[PDB]
């Protein structure tokens, strides 16, 4: 039985990089050329692995980012989406795709629907997802739910506009990590 | 509420130095804490970031030889400059960005000086005179920066102009003081600039007439 | 990637309207702030291009989204006269060159004065040419010797008087004494739209 991967690469929506989405992919065979050869992606880097097997388990993360921000989904890379949205490991085998999607994801006005978290008081560990709504704390005094000075929302909107520059543009991203599934 | 800064000083090409940002009102580790340059007359560039979990970006300009740090115990942010040039002089801020909100709260800045010269006293110079008369000391070959020019012991206020100071390829400043004065005074009244450089201990007063 | 503030320097009054206005290279969408600096720390004003930061005045604005950002005072105030900044809110913050609004008033031509060389300096072994410009801000000094000067120029100029609201200028040639003594007339020619025709004014070596 093929692997269901056009659910996840044709999804109409894909999840903010806050809350990012796992499927898990398993008994299933899978043939990794149709998504090499789709010359529709802007990121190819297999880390770990060649373009060319078997694997326990393959989990497939998906969201939506910056272009200027993709870099940082790879092993050893520092910065908001890396340290408190979502974290690839050191040790790393895996491959990262990544594609515009400013005809998808733009909105004339913004797209106010994309958050991420610009705000949070510890680097995530690898594979973490935070989907707090808890109010910062940036000073001494505790904020108790409310936003003001000092006490803020930790996430914020990418308000992507089809006039944003393509580093700022939308890029939607797969992660493909691999851990009952085996080429052709 | 406050973000004090300390730290700054002269010093000499391939010299270190390090700056203190000491802050109350907000969590320098719960913040993104950044620091802001004003070379002199030339506007803002930014330098540095400690984000609240670690990770330190910097210009491209400081990368190797500029390290941001932080004490959760003593609230303080600090910026260790090593290697330093004369392209890193500049009054240094420190502030707190929320990065969408703005930097809000600022530091009220220290100044990097880095200069090869030595501690030079000014050599005082007679701007003299042939309607209306123009009469001025030259305060010439001078560094560090402090001085002052006074007219008359202070009695001469209308008229003067003390320039911005301009720094030579020496490594060494010069500005002029003028006073325009009515021309009939000229033989009738005394004009004596004060000149005052701290930091060499030099004071000097110069005559200036026709 | 490439901002620029288009007024670096504006004139104006109590009770005018100044436009002040940023151009990004590439689309930012709303991510931009505007800073005021009176000669002492940037203060915010605006965060995301329209919003005001608490106890800016209400004369304050912020318009944009995209490749152009403007701020607007509705009625200058006497305290916002200052220096204003344009910033990119990113990873990477980048500032704008600054505008500097500035007091308006008529124009006043320029007092020009040479002042010659000190006998004092002469026996050190360098010669300083002074040219004072008093009361006049964009005027322009060249210094002639023997009708012919660059590179060995260096000018100041003073800040807005709080009186006359005027602008003074130094500009000092340094010439060794040596290549002093090899040329007779300096001349320093000012050219200010308070001056109809430039105005020379010269000395002779030794007179
Ligand atoms: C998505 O749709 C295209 C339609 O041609 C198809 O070729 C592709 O296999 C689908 N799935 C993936 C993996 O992109």
């Amino acid at each position: 039985n093929l692997c269901p991967f056009g659910e996840v690469f044709n999804a109409t929506r894909f999840a903010s990089v806050y809350a990012w989405n796992r499927k898990r992919i398993s008994n299933c065979v899978a043939d990794y050329s149709v998504l090499y050869n789709s010359a529709s992606f802007s990121t190819f880097k297999c880390y770990g692995v060649s373009p060319t097997l078997c694997f326990t388990n393959v989990y497939a993360d998906s969201f939506v980012i910056r272009g200027d921000e993709v870099r940082q989904i790879a092993p050893g890379q520092t910065g908001k989406i890396a340290d408190y949205n979502y974290k690839l490991p050191d040790d790393f085998t895996g491959c990262v795709i990544a594609w515009n999607s400013n005809n998808l994801d733009s909105k004339v006005g913004g797209n106010y629907n994309y958050l991420y978290r610009l705000f949070r008081k510890s680097n995530l560990k690898p594979f973490e997802r935070d989907i707090s709504t808890e109010i910062y704390q940036a000073g001494s005094t505790p904020c108790n739910g409310v936003e003001g000075f000092n006490c803020y929302f930790p996430l914020q909107s990418y308000g992507f506009q089809p006039t944003n520059g393509v580093g700022y543009q939308p890029y939607r991203v797969v992660v493909l990590s691999f851990e009952t599934v085996c080429g052709p | 509420v406050q973000l004090v800064e300390s730290g700054g000083g002269l010093i000499q090409p391939g010299g270190s130095l390090r700056l203190s940002c000491a802050a109350s009102g907000i969590t320098v580790s719960s913040n993104y804490m950044t620091w802001v340059r004003q070379p002199p007359g030339k506007g803002l560039e930014w330098v540095s970031v400690i984000y609240s979990g670690g990770s330190t970006f910097y210009a491209d300009p400081v990368k190797g030889r500029f390290t941001i740090s932080r004490d959760n115990s003593r609230n303080t942010l600090y910026l260790q400059m090593n290697s330093l040039r004369a392209e890193d002089t500049a009054v240094y801020y420190c502030a707190r960005d929320l990065q969408v909100y703005g930097m809000d709260v600022w530091g009220q800045g220290t100044t990097v000086t880095v200069s090869s010269a030595s501690t030079k006293g000014p050599s005082v110079f007679p701007l003299a005179p042939s309607g209306t008369a123009a009469l001025g000391c030259l305060v010439k070959d001078y560094f560090p920066e402090p001085v002052t020019v006074s007219w008359n012991s202070g009695a001469l206020t209308s008229g003067v102009h003390t320039f911005p100071a301009v720094l030579q390829s020496s490594g060494l400043y010069s500005l002029s003081s003028v006073v325009t004065v009515p021309s009939s005074s000229l033989g009738t009244q005394t004009y004596i600039c004060n000149v005052n450089h701290k930091p060499s201990n030099t004071k000097v007063d110069k005559k200036v007439e026709p | 990637i490439q901002l620029t503030q288009s007024p670096s320097f504006l004139s104006a009054s109590v009770g005018d309207r100044v436009t002040i206005t940023c151009r990004a290279s590439q689309g930012i969408s709303n991510f931009l702030a505007w800073y005021q600096q009176k000669p002492k720390a940037p203060k915010l004003l605006i965060y995301a291009a329209s919003t005001l930061q608490g106890g800016v005045p209400s004369t304050f604005s912020g318009s944009g989204s995209g490749t152009e950002f403007t701020l607007t005072i509705s009625s200058l105030q006497p305290e916002d006269f200052a220096t204003y900044y344009c910033q990119h809110l990113n990873d990477y913050p980048l500032f704008g060159g600054g505008t500097r609004v500035e007091i308006k008033r008529t124009v006043a031509a320029p007092s020009v004065f040479i002042f010659p060389p000190s006998d004092e300096q002469l026996k050190s072994g360098t010669a300083s040419v002074v040219c004072l410009l008093n009361n006049f801000r964009e005027a322009k000094v060249q210094w002639k010797v023997d009708n012919a000067q660059s590179g060995n120029s260096q000018e100041s100029v003073t800040e807005q008087d709080s009186k006359d609201s005027t602008y003074s200028l130094s500009s000092t040639l340094t010439l060794s004494k040596a290549d002093y003594e090899k040329h007779k007339v300096y001349a320093c020619e000012v050219t200010h739209q308070g001056l109809s025709s430039p105005v020379t004014k010269s000395f002779n070596r030794g007179e």
